[PDB]
RNA sequence: CCCUGAAAAUGGAUGGCGCUCAAGCGUGUUACCUAUACUCUACCGUCAGGGUUGAUAUGAUGCCCUGACGAGUAGGCAGGC
RNA sequence: AAUAUGUAAGAAGUCCUUGUUACUUAAUUGAACGUGGACAUUUGAAUGAAGAGCUUUUAGUGGGCCAUUUUUGGUAAGCAG
RNA sequence: AAUACUGCCAGCUGGGACUGAGGACUGCGACGUAAGUCAAGGAUGCUGGCAUAAUGGUUAUAUGCCGCCCGUCUUGAAACACGGACCAAGGAGUCUAACGUCUAUGCGAGUGUUUGGGUGUAAAACCCAUACGCGUAAUGAAAGUGAACGUAGGUUGGGGCCUCGCAAGAGGUGCACAAUCGACCGAUCCUGAUGUCUUCGGAUGGAUUUGAGUAAGAGCAUAGCUGUUGGGACCCGAAAGAU
RNA sequence: AAUUGUUGAAAGGGAAGGGCAUUUGAUCAGACAU
């Protein structure tokens, strides 16, 4: 009879998407990505800073 | 009736269903059949193509009595026999006792050959018969005997 | 007949309402309404007067007192939205509040047929007030100007900005 | 093209694979990596107005 | 606003329930409406829809047409269903025994069918005999052969039977019909 | 029918298995999205480190929302809008990006705002304003059963299945997008950010290919 | 940009008041105002797709469910007073 | 050139064999129509299809006007086309 | 390292406004081993005052904003375009003969009692003979001729039915209808058999020829809307013409 | 009915009338009373 919004109603959200519970539990919306440090080539940096 | 007429539904509407620009004037295109070879030419050549002119010779004092000649086909030829005798004659297919059908006395003038007839003999009395009608009756086993 | 009877009379029974889903969870009170807080009444008979918040009653109301010896406000209940929660907290652990519940302020209703109300306090209520206020006055006295403050009545003065006035 | 599709369809049926006989509109180009080996970008700027008349 | 790609609020255009106050026809419509609602047999839908057609839309099927339909291979014992009127045909002479179901039967057609040995059946009896239309063969009379149809769509070089009241040599076969007099249609 | 317990148990078991399948599919899709985006980022980083430029693939889908009213529209753009199902002023539709659809968008440039929506925009759109096309009737995407009833033929079993087939242009993207009813979006909260809409977004207006900026506009208009 | 070029008749019109680091001109960024437009909901009606034989407060032309739509002279049709 | 514009993107098709012919070829050569057999889910590009096709009958109308763009007569016109 | 910018969170949380549609349960789902609970297919709980003009309705008035005089011709009307001083009553697409389409009905290769007769509780109702009108046969100017090679044909698509199959589908039958190729009847142009009042007869076989045809009838009668024609003909109106 | 007299009420700075919304005055139904 009524259209309940999944976004603003956690109950119907869990109804529509079973994965929502585990998503919230694991905090996958704010996942900490691994830090890999690679440096851009000197050619690219010079081309970026070039006139 | 007059209560179902659209005039009652047209009360209150200014033009009464006849338009505002071209109001319902007396006779905009002349009286009946006016201008056949003129402004009504398109209609009169589209829906009555063979109207204007004359064709064929005349017939002074033509009497339709002379031309009275109703036609009758063979499929209907078994109708003139009464209903109760019909199956009795169909069952007893005999050249000795084939039924007599007086088409003229019934009211028909010519016998035509549309359709088929059951293979039983029959004496048909007719003012006129088509060639194929006579052929079919004689093939069935009867005889077309002319009368007047 | 003056009017032809209708072919179809509607059904006469009363259909039961469907099973509603509105289960009552207890009211959450804003953090500023800590028991023992000096509030100000913004509406009612005692509007503007400052009171002390003691207990959150069973229904959504706040039991408050003057204390009655000062500014003459007795044990009443009020509504959270109709009081303003100042920051002048006073200790309240020295009083007993378990007696006062929703049934404690039971009004002996009079039927509408009387209509002769053109012309007293419960002795129990006066004794509870005298004990609660006498237990709270000692707590009040530990700070310099709280008794005079509670005797005073709040009032917006010229130039006051309630959106910028702290409490 | 009719007989071309006939040939491809027969071959795909023989090899037991999908036919994919329909044409396709120009799809968006897939991702690719462009090297700079001997292709350092040349900086381009507008040219000031000079009359040739 | 809406950029209306279709004409709005337009009716489906198909007759729903007959435009007739015949209470018995309404009863048949109710019965077959129930049957089409609660049966997955397309025969019920087609007969319910055919119950609504007008007189010119319900041409009379002759018993000769009945016999020709029964002449089909594998349909000798089928029950013929006619949503309309069955008429006696004095052109046929041998008629096969069958169960013909129709709204109205001419006296002659009923007599012919009962004399052949078969029995005449009304559509309610058809519903009680075959709820899903099993072993049924629906017939229909000819629509294009009525007198009014021959005049439809008349134009030049169409030869669609001018609407002349009285036919004769003088009427509607002068100039415009023969090459000597004017032109040819 | 006194036997109700067996039917309840069978239905509950079937629903539990379906929910488990949907959960596993959504987990796989989340892994796929993370893998794809992280692979793209790392490919960009590796090309930059090696001394090259990683040109990302051109986007495969667009979201197109009508911006113009319905009056005074030339016949060809009007017909293209009708074919893209943008009948109302603020209707929106997802479109696969090929040469034909790019030409369509170019024809209807002065009457639509379109870009490439992100997964967040697509998911919010499907969850809030997701409506089906069951039996030519616009039913709301309320339960996964509705989607399974119609799109179970193509394997689209859940609303996240639909979102996946939308975001990754797949074998049945045409069918999924056709099943999705044209989204009826409200006016953008906070305005359009522009004094005058009817200039191309490049020209300081609002219509045209906003590309990546379409997400903010669509979220505001949702 | 401003000034001269720049002359028309009742008194007179950036709409008016009035405005001069503007309330003018060019440009940029936000905030804000409101249409019978858009979004959601209720209701009226129309159209379409459906459910309902169970004796039936009856009536299947009845009851009920779902979705979309609603401007309009000439004109057409329908339901009604 | 641009814009506009025709056609095609298969099931009423394609492939193999052999039937009919008074047409045709030097000739079962060819032409047309066929018998029988084979094809797949992508049955022959994209998008959308709010149902598709078809018929009868009849109303009003048959003085038009404006705007962008192309453009003719005219110096031009709230001019005419 | 931070921060700014952009983007994400199926992150949390505060205030405000409008709405409460439905009315036993059913469905989806969440929390709980479980019972059960729940914000899960649309509002409930507690409390107060009034219980009457208080809310509300009508009306007059004030205020804020908007508001041109109606009908008509017109591309365009508030027009410095026409009618309208006001009011009551009357006042304008009717009826008929013949009809076209559609619809309802009765009978149906038939149909139509009501020209007339009989009868009658008397312009009513009921009954009926013979014919005629229409239709069942068309074509040709007319003489005249006059509709099955066949299972009333062949091909294609056909609703429905039947058979097999869980279904997908396959096969058979395929009315109506649509396209096409043929057959037959007539007309026109040809070919000219038996024969013979030796000039009569026209058999057989053809034609990019056509007809308002046949090819297992569909019509008649009544009633209704709409439309057409003649009638005063939707209502009112001439300059005129005649006796 | 047009039109007019008296009484009563109300308004009225070069028209009157009207729509939306409410104040004010006058007037009024229904429902608890079951």
């Amino acid at each position: 009879v009524l259209k309940k919004n999944p976004l603003k109603n956690k109950q119907v959200l869990l109804r529509l998407n079973p994965y929502a519970k585990v998503f919230a539990a694991e905090k996958l919306g704010s996942k900490k990505a691994e830090k890999t440090g690679t440096k851009p080539a000197a050619v690219f940096t010079e081309t970026l800073k070039h006139d | 009736p007059s209560r179902f007429t659209k005039t009652r539904k047209h009360r209150g509407h200014v033009s009464a269903g006849k338009g505002r620009i071209g109001k319902h004037r007396k006779h905009p295109g002349g009286r009946g059949m006016a201008g056949g070879q003129h402004h009504h030419r398109i209609n009169m050549d589209k829906y009555h193509p063979g109207y204007f002119g004359k064709v064929g010779m005349r017939y002074f004092h033509k009497q339709q009595a002379h031309f009275w000649k109703p036609v009758l086909n063979l499929d209907k030829l078994w109708t003139l026999i009464p209903e109760d005798k019909r199956d009795q004659y169909l069952k007893s297919a005999s050249k000795e006792t084939a039924p007599v059908i007086d088409t003229l006395a019934a009211g028909y003038g010519k016998i035509l050959g549309k359709g088929r007839i059951p293979n039983v003999p029959v004496i048909v009395k007719a003012r006129f018969v088509s060639k194929l009608a006579e052929e079919k009756i004689r093939a069935a086993g009867g005889v077309v005997e002319l009368i007047a | 007949t003056a009017q032809q009877a209708p072919k179809w009379y509607p059904s006469e029974d009363v259909a039961a309402p469907k099973k509603t889903r509105k289960a009552v969870r207890p009211q959450k009170l804003r953090a500023s309404l800590v028991p023992g807080t000096v509030l100000i009444l913004l509406a009612g008979r005692f509007r503007g007067k400052r009171v002390v918040y003691l207990k959150h009653l069973e229904d959504n109301t706040l039991l408050v007192t003057g204390p009655f010896k000062v500014n003459g406000v007795p044990l009443r209940r009020v509504n959270a939205r109709y009081v303003i929660a100042t920051s002048t907290k006073v200790s309240v652990e020295g009083v007993n509040v378990e007696k006062f519940n929703v049934e404690y302020f039971a009004k002996e209703k009079l039927t509408k047929k009387e209509k002769k109300e053109a012309k007293e306090i419960k002795t129990e209520r006066v004794e509870d007030q005298k004990v609660v206020d006498k237990a709270l006055l000692a707590e009040i006295k530990k700070t310099p100007l709280l008794k005079q403050y509670l005797s005073a009545s709040f009032s917006l003065k010229n130039g006051d900005k309630p959106h910028l006035l702290k409490f | 093209r009719v007989k071309a599709n006939a040939a491809k369809r027969a071959e795909a049926k023989a090899q037991g694979v999908a036919v994919q006989l329909k044409r396709q509109p120009a799809q968006p180009r897939e991702s690719r990596i462009v090297s700079t080996e001997g292709n350092v970008p040349q900086t381009l700027a507008p040219v000031p107005y000079e009359t040739f008349i | 606003g809406i950029d209306h790609t279709s004409k709005q609020h337009k009716r489906s255009g198909h007759r729903t329930a007959p435009k007739s106050d015949n209470v018995y026809l309404k009863l048949l419509v109710k019965l077959y409406t129930f049957l089409a609602r609660r049966t997955d047999a397309p025969f019920n839908k087609v007969v319910l829809k055919a119950l609504f057609l007008s007189k010119i839309n319900r041409p009379p099927v002759s018993v000769s047409r009945i016999a020709r339909a029964l002449k089909q291979e594998g349909a000798a014992n089928k029950t013929v269903v006619v949503v309309g009127t069955v008429t006696d045909d004095a052109r046929i002479f041998e008629f096969p025994k069958t169960t013909v179901a129709a709204l109205r039967f001419t006296a002659g057609a009923r007599a012919k069918i009962v004399k052949a040995g078969g029995e005449c059946i009304t559509l309610d009896q058809l519903a009680v005999r075959a709820p899903k239309g099993q072993n049924t063969l629906i017939l229909r009379g000819p629509r294009n052969s009525r007198e009014a149809v021959r005049h439809f769509g008349m134009g030049p070089h169409k030869g669609k039977a001018p609407r002349i009241l009285s036919t004769g040599r003088k009427f509607e076969r002068a100039r415009g019909r023969r090459r000597s007099k004017g032109f040819k249609v | 029918a006194e036997q109700v317990a067996a039917e309840r148990a069978a239905r509950k078991a079937a629903n539990k298995e379906k929910r488990a399948i949907i959960l596993e599919r959504n987990a796989a899709y989340q892994k796929e999205y993370e893998t794809a985006e992280r692979n793209i980022i790392q490919a960009k980083r590796d090309a930059k480190a090696a001394g090259s430029y990683y040109v990302e693939a051109q986007h495969k889908l667009v979201f197109v929302v009508r911006i113009k009213g319905i009056n005074k529209i030339p016949p060809k753009p009007r017909k293209v809008l009708q074919l893209l199902r943008l009948t109302r002023i603020n209707s929106g539709t997802f479109v696969k990006v090929t040469k034909a659809t790019l030409e369509l968008l170019k024809l209807i440039e002065p009457y639509v705002a379109y870009g490439y929506p992100s997964y967040s925009t697509i998911r919010q759109l499907v969850y809030k304003r997701g409506f089906g096309k069951i039996n030519k009737q616009r039913v709301p995407l309320s339960d996964n059963a509705i989607i399974e009833a119609n799109l179970g033929k193509y394997g689209i079993l859940s609303i996240d299945d639909l979102i996946h087939e939308i975001i990754t242009v797949g074998p049945h993207f045409k069918q999924a997008n056709n099943f999705l009813w044209p989204f009826k979006l409200s006016n953008p909260s906070g305005g359009w950010g522009v004094p005058r809409k009817f200039k191309h977004f490049i020209q300081g207006g609002s219509f045209g290919n906003r590309e990546e900026f379409i997400n903010k506009l669509v979220k505001s208009m949702n």
